[PDB]
């Protein structure tokens, strides 16, 4: 495997050709953010929750951004279920949905971000190389909202209308884009139970579960967006995410120190 | 119920990258065919990519980017494809039109105009998912997304084969090729070997809520694009699993 | 001397975001009576935000933002219904256009097609007035600055009511609510009480260099949108006290 | 071979900016010549700067700004006269398009309006060559490299003045001044002293591949556009040294 | 010569009169960033190449903002040459081309700019304005793409279809518009020679030559862009440049330091 | 003062009847280089009658037939070619359109498309003046009055020929031929001898209201009519003696 024999394939056969597939699968791996965590705030977890969840969040980021590189991306929430609503019932497909989700994400992404601009940090774009705000010990976080570019674009799920590739999604191929080293879910949980906790009295914890194990157990649509399972499997840097309950005072702190706090999802 | 079709007259014809690689050869013909449909049906036209993403393939893999990086760099040279092929066209009051124009205000410009032109690439970008070092969501798929999307009245692949073989007509095993005239998306799913279409493709087939056929044919061979938008068997067509409400 | 008006034939009407809020009970023949208006007259439409605003106005002033946070927070809901309302109208060449398109390209855009949909929100962001925590400058505001800027034919508000009335009529003191046919803006500048139109609207009326009424009429039922843009009386007009040249 | 004509059936006018400059008594009836001259030909008006460059110029060079710096300083200027223009014309369909716009979709607004105004200055910007302090690609420069570029039909120049003299005939030697029916690029070009047009526009003729010839007429005198659009002999012709295929 | 002469002919001479043009070329003269260095990186002789060539010049790019100020833009390459060669031989304009050439410059941008983000050095849009990634000891670098903006209103040759102004004087036109200290080109040759070294046995090298010695031995057109050199006499503040080997390891660093290598092309 | 002018942006261009004689190696360059005028004007077309006309006057002034039973028979020809240019140019648009069509519903068929063709000849059948037994008022003079009549921006005569000659170019003294590069009508109507346009033409310039010139160019050299329609000179110019307002 030479990069002549690789170049010879690029130009001689289809893209679909399994001998190209699998010189390119020997190219060497850059990680382009190594350094950085990905962080997501959920928008109905969190940020719809107003001033006692969002406050101590920021209060958080502001003193953890001292010793580690941030990617704060955002939900989007009741809004977003609002706008899905309207347009399911119009018949619209899933590719208009999109778009009038990430007016929401985008929404959450500006309030979080008035209320850390005075500690100097951003919302951005092109986050993973937004390379300045992260650079410098002053600022090293960045904003941006978490809904995914696709738009009209969105492949549809099997059934419905609702995006199957939301703000979970779209903040971890963020992550797994850039080499980030660390994803973190930030939602209104302690994690992963047997059973969604909000309508069950005796869900069990769950501290640490593989996606297969967690397929075999019914969760595969439980508290992060299905597909981030399938996507996490196929993943080539982020291996393993972790979700913890941002309604907990120092949760994200110790989870970036890190304490094992939550549940970690690993790809296998 | 199925969602309603928004641009149910529209009709969209993906361009090879490979068949805009041959230069005025090819393109002068297709340009002469192209305008002589333009009274006929109202088109979107998009341009795939061709032969120099591969070269930022191997620049970039050599420099060990990842699938993410290499998704917009591909998909900019399906957009040089579609300057030059509007460029060709602008006489007959054709442009090229980005994405954000293509998503949100494609009516009011194919009022305008009976033809726009448009990258095939849909906008991944650095959420392309990964996997493969080669970005999935390419060309084909993306011509198929919007007009599945648009639930326009057909999409037509043109490429610079017959069709789809049971190997690479133009490959090693070339000799063993047979034209396959009819195909389904699952048939081709199962399949392993290389096609011309994208493997992603078959994929976003099965989630198809419109689009009942596409199929390919070669822009090398003057009239078949237009029998192909008249229903018109002349190469390979592929049934998606879409059938009737 | 007054200015010239712009686009003299132009035809601007205010979709009120709490009837886009229905859903498809209230769009679907809203859609269907824009639909046959096409033909007969050149429309601007342009979109209130409705109860999403009220939402994203509940966390903003948890969290304690200002006023000119909280205004382009609610602008996009109004974008947003203007997304949806151009998308159910995009067979018959609607497409949604951006602010600066509306303000520098609107002629071109109405001489390729019908009818385009647009914000209603006036593009005050972070620099909106002070006072208030809530924004003043909404969706009646804009819809009315534009129209009267562009010396348009006529502004026509598209409600969830009749019009407009003394009180609340879905409110506490909706017992007492009497219906107003006819109304001026500097009487309901002087009272006190709630409206189904922003109190900035009628700031900007006293101001007003073209547009001599505006009727608020009720678009859940069907046809006084297509009565009120003929100048039949069907809800509630309102003087601005520009009187003629 | 020379390059291909894209909009041959294009007409490219530039107005001068101390046209624009003189205000409404020469603005109104150019304005109404436009309007008559809508339905016979398919027009790009491109505005020049004016006297608001000067003072810029004045400003920025006693800043000790480079040329680069004064170049998009100055092209502002002719983008607001443009956007001034459009404004007289919207009545009738016409707005003011970006230079993205006329680079890349020209086409497609003239099949949906019959005219459109645009900033003549060309987007060198901060890349304008070096050696004047005084920005050399300006307006009459960017409207000819676009109408060649083009292949369009023609150019014409809209002066306040009725063409080229042997000198400056608002200037000192004024009394020596001799009216020039006829000129070529070439001659100009080894002439020294003032001239209406600038010095750039006799370079960029002298590669020029389409265009044979530029007329320079009085945009004050009511008819002589309309006339020069047909070919009319009304003011100064400039010969480019392109001579046909 | 005043302040007053030269505002009352510039508003009362057309901007063609021999006379506003004197008293313009009297102006006082700002240098906006008089301490940074334009480094062109060729996208041919360079990035085309791949790792090899690009790593080694990634890492004395790193080293070298510590004491240097750099912009640093981007050729264009083979892929730019394959999209001239399809338009040209449909009849398409220079203006045409010069857009095609300008998104290969881009790509080139995009990828050097990834391999640089964890340093902190961003890819950037009006660099010479770009203020703030330049006036910071942990960034100090900024990477933008080479071509001139002139796209559709490029200016032809005098034969042929080839934009004239490509990456060479896209990336000399903005140190000179500047009033950058230093501009450094660096391609895949010592420097200049007698004659192209890739095709001639015995070319002679040259290690410092005039715009005039070089158009009177017939190297107008050799390793620069023969525009850039008529460009380089009028300028007003980057009377020379420097062509040097960037695939021989420290170069760059060496030129940055005031060392001899490669080839000086003056002015006068 | 004059007449105002009806459709002062229209273009009127006649084809002699003897180019379309001349059969597809004539016609098919002449539909090509019309196709690509269409954009840029708006056309009338009139055809000519040629040497079918002359038959009938052979059999007709054998049977002793008068002269204003000769002029439609001759008229029938000039509408049979038209309909046959027609045919040529329907897929872009074209149709024949008869005379009270071209009288009295011009405009709005000049709005539903680019160009039109109709019989050159004037209707005055039965009422032709008697004197020469040959009908006078043929295809180039009907085609004025109606140029001339409309206050069309020009009237462009396209022959088999370059222009006028001072004899006959294709006649016995066809050696002492001189070509005439511009020419007064008054000079024309002074001289003896044949001309490639009617005599009759000569007399209505005389009383012309609008048209000054009159463009004599050879149909049979592509690229000669699309230059005469931007007023370049390459044929014979006939100056009529309308002198302007
Ligand atoms: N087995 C489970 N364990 C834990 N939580 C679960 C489980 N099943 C369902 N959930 C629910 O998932 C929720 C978290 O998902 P949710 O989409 O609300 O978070 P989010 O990131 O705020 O979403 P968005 O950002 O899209 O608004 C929890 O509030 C919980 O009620
Ligand atoms: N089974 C197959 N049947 C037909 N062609 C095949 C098959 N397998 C491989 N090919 C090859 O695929 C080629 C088309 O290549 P490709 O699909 O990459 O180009 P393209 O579609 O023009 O490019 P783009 O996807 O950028 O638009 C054909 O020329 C053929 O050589
Ligand atoms: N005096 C009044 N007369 C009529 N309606 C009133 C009055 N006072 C309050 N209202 C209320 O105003 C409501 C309309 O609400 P609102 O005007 O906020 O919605 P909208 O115009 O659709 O929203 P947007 O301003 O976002 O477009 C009516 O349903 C009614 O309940
Ligand atoms: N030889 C000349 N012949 C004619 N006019 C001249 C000559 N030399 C100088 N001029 C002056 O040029 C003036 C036109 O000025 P200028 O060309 O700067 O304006 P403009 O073209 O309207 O501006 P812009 O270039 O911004 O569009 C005329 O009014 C005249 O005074
Ligand atoms: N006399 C000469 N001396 C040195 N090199 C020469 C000479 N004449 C021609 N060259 C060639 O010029 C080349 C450098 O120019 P080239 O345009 O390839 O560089 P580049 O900056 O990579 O271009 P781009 O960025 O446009 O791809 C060298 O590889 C060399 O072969
Ligand atoms: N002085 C002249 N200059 C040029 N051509 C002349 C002259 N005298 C006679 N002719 C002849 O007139 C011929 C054109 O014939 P004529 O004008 O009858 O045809 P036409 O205009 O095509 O027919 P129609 O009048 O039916 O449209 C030329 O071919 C030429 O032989
Ligand atoms: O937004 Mo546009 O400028 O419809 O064709
Ligand atoms: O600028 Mo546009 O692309 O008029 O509808
Ligand atoms: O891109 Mo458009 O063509 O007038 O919005
Ligand atoms: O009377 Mo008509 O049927 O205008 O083209
Ligand atoms: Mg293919
Ligand atoms: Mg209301
Ligand atoms: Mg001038
Ligand atoms: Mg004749
Ligand atoms: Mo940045
Ligand atoms: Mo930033
Ligand atoms: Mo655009
Ligand atoms: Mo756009
Ligand atoms: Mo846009
Ligand atoms: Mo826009
Ligand atoms: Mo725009
Ligand atoms: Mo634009
Ligand atoms: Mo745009
Ligand atoms: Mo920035
Ligand atoms: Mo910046
Ligand atoms: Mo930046
Ligand atoms: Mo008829
Ligand atoms: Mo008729």
């Amino acid at each position: 495997n030479s990069t002549a024999e690789l170049e010879e394939l690029l130009m001689q056969r289809s893209l679909t050709d399994p001998q190209l597939q699998a010189a390119a699968a020997a190219a060497a791996d850059f990680r382009i953010l190594p350094d950085a965590t990905v962080i997501k705030i959920g928008g109905q977890s969190v940020i719809d929750r107003g001033r006692a969840a969002v406050y101590p969040l920021v209060d958080e980021i502001v003193a953890a951004r001292k010793n580690h590189k941030l990617l704060i991306g955002t939900g989007a929430g009741t809004r977003a279920r609002h706008l899905y609503s309207i347009a399911a019932g119009l018949g619209l497909p899933a590719g208009v949905l999109a778009q009038l989700g990430s007016s929401v994400a985008d929404q959450n992404a500006a309030m979080l971000g008035q209320l850390l601009a005075k500690h100097g940090i951003p919302v951005v774009g092109g986050a993973g190389l937004s390379a300045v705000p992260l650079s410098l010990a002053e600022v090293n976080a960045v904003v941006f909202s978490g809904m995914p570019p696709y738009k009209l674009w969105m492949r549809p799920a099997a059934e419905g209308v609702i995006p199957p590739y939301r703000t979970d999604a779209g903040c971890f191929l963020l992550a797994e884009q850039f080499g980030c080293k660390q994803m973190i879910f930030v939602k209104d949980e302690d994690g992963l139970y047997t059973a969604n906790p909000k309508t069950s009295k005796d869900a069990t914890f769950i501290p640490r579960i593989s996606v297969d194990e967690m397929k075999a157990k019914g969760l595969h649509d439980s508290i992060l967006e299905f597909p981030v399972l399938d996507l996490l499997q196929s993943a080539q840097h982020v291996r393993e995410v972790q979700v913890v309950n941002g309604l907990v005072p120092g949760n994200l702190t110790r989870a970036l120190a890190g304490e094992h706090v939550g549940t970690i999802i690993t790809a296998s | 119920k199925r969602p309603i079709r928004l641009l149910p007259w529209l009709q969209v014809v993906k361009i090879g990258g490979r068949v805009m690689d041959r230069g005025a050869d090819a393109i002068l013909p297709l340009v002469e065919e192209l305008r002589k449909l333009l009274p006929e049906h109202r088109l979107l036209i998009l341009t795939g990519a061709g032969v120099r993403a591969r070269h930022v393939f191997s620049v970039g893999l050599d420099l060990g980017l990842p699938v993410g990086s290499l998704a917009p760099l591909a998909a900019s040279e399906a957009g040089q494809n579609g300057h030059i092929l509007a460029a060709m066209l602008a006489s007959e009051g054709v442009s090229y039109v980005e994405h954000p124009t293509v998503a949100d205000q494609l009516a009011i410009h194919l009022s305008a105009t009976r033809a726009v032109v448009g990258s095939a690439f849909p906008p991944y970008h650095h959420h392309e998912f990964p996997g493969s070092r080669i970005p999935p969501h390419r060309a084909d798929t993306g011509a198929f997304l919007l007009a599945d999307a648009f639930g326009a009245a057909g999409l037509t692949i043109v490429e610079n084969v017959d069709g789809i073989y049971t190997a690479d007509p133009n490959g090693p095993d070339r000799g063993q090729a047979r034209f396959l005239p009819e195909t389904s998306a699952t048939d081709l799913a199962k399949s392993e070997g290389p096609l011309p279409v994208d493997r992603a493709l078959l994929d976003v087939m099965a989630t198809a809520r419109h689009i009942e056929r596409v199929q390919v044919v070669n822009g090398l061979v003057p009239g078949r694009l237009t029998a192909a938008l008249r229903g018109e068997h002349v190469g390979t067509l592929i049934r998606t699993g879409v059938r009737p409400a």
